[PDB]
């Protein structure tokens, strides 16, 4: 239970509503919670820019493990959530 | 052994000159161009030779012709297949379809061929063998990958058990891609490519050897005939000084 | 009911898998029972040469009636058995 | 360090010159043509006169052809590579297919096979790799850009372990597309094309040296032919006048 | 039940998805368990080239029985564990 952040354009109701997909998936599989920050792209583009991360919206888990960048402005992001799942079932592996 | 590879001898005129030496043995070689090139000619003269010259049993299988046509035809340069088959020198194997077909899901024919193949070259002791039109076994099953590796099968088998092989297929273009469906990527030890090119309203065949892996070879294209004896080609370069002279 | 015969690759079990199908299928219909034979194409390629059949697996019914060859190395082979069953019902018929 | 980017020589004759001092160290030279121009000689001629010239080791990781093929056929130029091979000096990485190979999806292949490249580089503390036919690795997966950014993967790697790379892909035509399945996107720091090209009924074939990042080289096509000795090329433009004279 | 290994690229989620669905229709079949080990071919790929294995995901099974060699970096994946199940019916026949 990670540090998860997630990267959205200016809180863009894609990246809110990706957001509460993430936080249902997120908060549905077990203790050690995760926690669940956005950081705005707009704030602070350089971030973005060291982790090469062009694209928005997007979710980046620093910690626990290794680090993973998961992303695509297209909404996936329904898919993506179901793809997340399976990652903690093999984290459940 | 720790050798380069070598090579058997075709007899067909000029051929073993632009080749030196003829086809590497224990390999598959390619022959293609378009319709009505010279392929199917030069795949039976090739196992004609061995029989007549060397006494190498040949195997001959045919997915355009039908066994009785191919020996028909063959009487064009003087050869009687139908004897070297009663003598069992010769074995045409039969995969040309019946009209009759149907509709089919799966390749696997094919490996019931591959081992049909493979029987009828120990039976008969073959060392030449030619497989006719690999275009055609590739419209059967619409040039699936299924036929595409199943290919790849057979030339492996081929060179497995020590067979010297042709394999014809067909081109659409005289300078354009070596073969219809890509063929050239599975019988690709070695490349003899047949033109039949239009000069203004004339044509002039041509032969060409583009590679032969581990071996020399001429370059370019050579032109050539066809006659009552088959297919005869002319050594321009290869040509040498040697001869005397007097006062 | 059919000298009925099959050419497998060595009894691979696409062949076998088929085999259940067409004897399912086959002692669905009726009396006059069929007769189902293995033919190893590796044991005799001659026959299949001269049937010129070049691919496996495959079927093919010898009498009584008309010869078929019914062949296609794709597992077609669930449909084949319903273009089977329909011959039964034009048989049948 | 501060430096331009340095060169490693390949010892090809007459190509350090056209390159200025050899191909680029710790990078990959994309060398691409049709089929049967020399790809795979320049490859193996690469390794070797790395290993012989300066005993540098080298690893080739063959996609198309075997490795009992390509020892074989390297006798055709005098190179003993089995005995390199037992020396240690040489590794073969064989990733050519089964011919019973089956139906999958998943690129990973290719992960694992990255870190076999990578062990055995490490383990044969190897300087010089050779990729030979990306062609065929694409063949094999559909051209799915599974196959092409795991071929990323495989440039960046190499990049990072500091090995110095040929890699080899085929194009159809002798004057188009620099690479069948745009392979140049990848390896894309230096790439060398080689041509067959027909001149009538004549092949003349030529290297040219297209791109080399971060450095100088000679322009266009340079003729060359292959000989027992491997290639060889000729340097006109480059050579130069110093000669003495006397009365 | 089959010394059985599968050599995976760098334990790739498609190779570990894989391996779920490997382990999931082994386990079915019967008694006589199926062995599963894991390969890592960036760990050796020396026994990968022996065995000409060049792709991956793959699936190898040693013994007992004879040895095949099942493989497709593509994710066949399903299809390919329906292709084992078949294999094992055919183990079952």
């Amino acid at each position: 239970t990670y540090i998860l952040k997630l990267y959205v354009a200016g809180n863009t109701p894609n990246s809110v509503r990706a957001l509460k997909t993430l936080k249902n998936i997120l908060e549905v599989e077990f203790q050690g919670v995760y926690a669940l920050k956005v950081i705005d792209v707009l704030k602070n583009p350089q971030l973005a820019e060291e982790d090469k991360i062009l694209a928005t919206p997007t979710l980046a888990k620093v910690l626990p493990l290794p680090v993973r960048r998961i992303i695509g402005d297209l909404s996936d992001r329904e898919k993506v959530l179901i793809g997340l799942d399976l990652l903690y079932g093999e984290l459940q592996d | 052994e720790h050798q380069a590879i070598a090579k058997m001898r075709t007899m067909i005129e000029g051929f073993d000159d632009i080749s030196h030496g003829g086809l590497p043995i224990g390999r598959s070689t390619l022959v293609s161009g378009t319709s009505g090139t010279g392929k199917t000619l030069f795949s039976i003269q090739f196992l004609y030779n061995g029989i007549i010259e060397f006494d190498e049993p040949g195997v001959f299988v045919t997915f355009e012709e039908t066994p009785q046509d191919i020996i028909k035809n063959a009487r064009s340069f003087g050869w009687d297949l139908a004897k070297l088959v009663d003598e069992g020198k010769l074995f045409i194997l039969d995969a040309s379809p019946d009209p009759e077909g149907q509709e089919v899901v799966g390749g696997f024919d094919l490996s019931a061929l591959i081992e049909r193949i493979n029987y009828a070259i120990q039976k008969y002791r073959a060392r030449r063998v030619s497989i006719d039109s690999v275009t055609s076994v590739f419209q059967q099953y619409d040039a699936s990958s299924v036929v595409r590796r199943e290919l790849f099968r057979l030339v492996a088998r081929l060179k497995q058990i020590g067979a010297t092989t042709v394999m014809t297929t067909e081109r659409i273009e005289e300078y354009g891609p070596i073969a219809r469906y890509g063929v050239e990527e599975f019988v690709s030890d070695n490349v003899v490519i047949l033109r039949n090119v239009l000069e203004g309203e004339r044509r002039r065949r041509t032969l060409e050897i583009l590679k032969l892996r581990g071996t020399s070879h001429m370059k370019g294209e050579y032109p050539f005939t066809i006659t009552d004896h088959g297919i005869n080609i002319f050594p321009l370069g290869a040509m040498r000084l040697t001869q005397r002279s007097s006062n």
